[PDB]
């Protein structure tokens, strides 16, 4: 919260997905989201 | 007993998670930081890197992560980078993409498991709150309880 000083955020969920995918290709270079869905149960609640 | 009934009607614990979510989305940052100086606010970046290195993550990687998080502009990209911290954390521990060529699986201690679970569920709860999703919030409340 002290990093992001705004709750009640707004924006496209699609943009979050694509941005996370891009940052992941940058940082880890190995994993993607299709290796994650129904295999870690992290993003099984949101729509990302 | 009558006042007890009215208290069981409003005590902020038996109320709906819809109401609690709306509260947490209602209150703001400025109303809670203003007046105080810029000194009592501990540098969140230092605490972030400290907790991550406490979780046995690569110092170079997490430092680069936190520096990009500081430098970037935009609430969206910042929370996306946060989720990136989450996934890289949950991949450094609980190595998924590693083919695990050996047959011996040595899982980590229960403390590390609790740390992992808490950070994950907290991040996801904050995100659901930012997006306002009551069934996910209820499910996460269920996980915690």
């Amino acid at each position: 919260y002290k990093i992001v000083k705004t709750t009640r955020l707004v924006g496209s969920i699609k943009d979050l997905s694509r941005e996370v995918e891009r940052h992941l290709h940058r940082y880890n270079r190995w994993i993607t989201l299709e290796d994650i869905r129904s295999r870690s149960s992290l993003l099984d609640y949101s729509c990302l | 007993s009558s006042t007890l009934r009215e208290m069981s009607l409003v005590l902020f614990n038996c109320s709906s998670p819809k109401s609690e979510m709306q509260r947490a989305r209602s209150l703001n940052y400025q109303d809670l930081v203003r007046g105080f100086p810029e000194e009592i606010i501990s540098n969140p970046y230092n605490e972030m890197i400290i907790t991550l290195i406490d979780s046995d993550v690569e110092s170079f990687l997490v430092h680069k992560m936190v520096d990009d998080l500081e430098l970037q502009r935009g609430t969206l990209s910042k929370v996306a980078i946060i989720i990136a911290i989450m996934i890289v954390f949950s991949n450094r521990v609980f190595n998924v993409s590693k083919p695990l060529t050996d047959p011996s699986f040595y899982p980590p201690s229960d403390p590390k498991i609790l740390r992992h679970f808490n950070i994950c569920c907290s991040t996801m709860m904050y995100l659901s709150t930012a997006l306002g999703d009551v069934p996910s919030f209820a499910r996460l409340h269920d996980l915690y309880n």
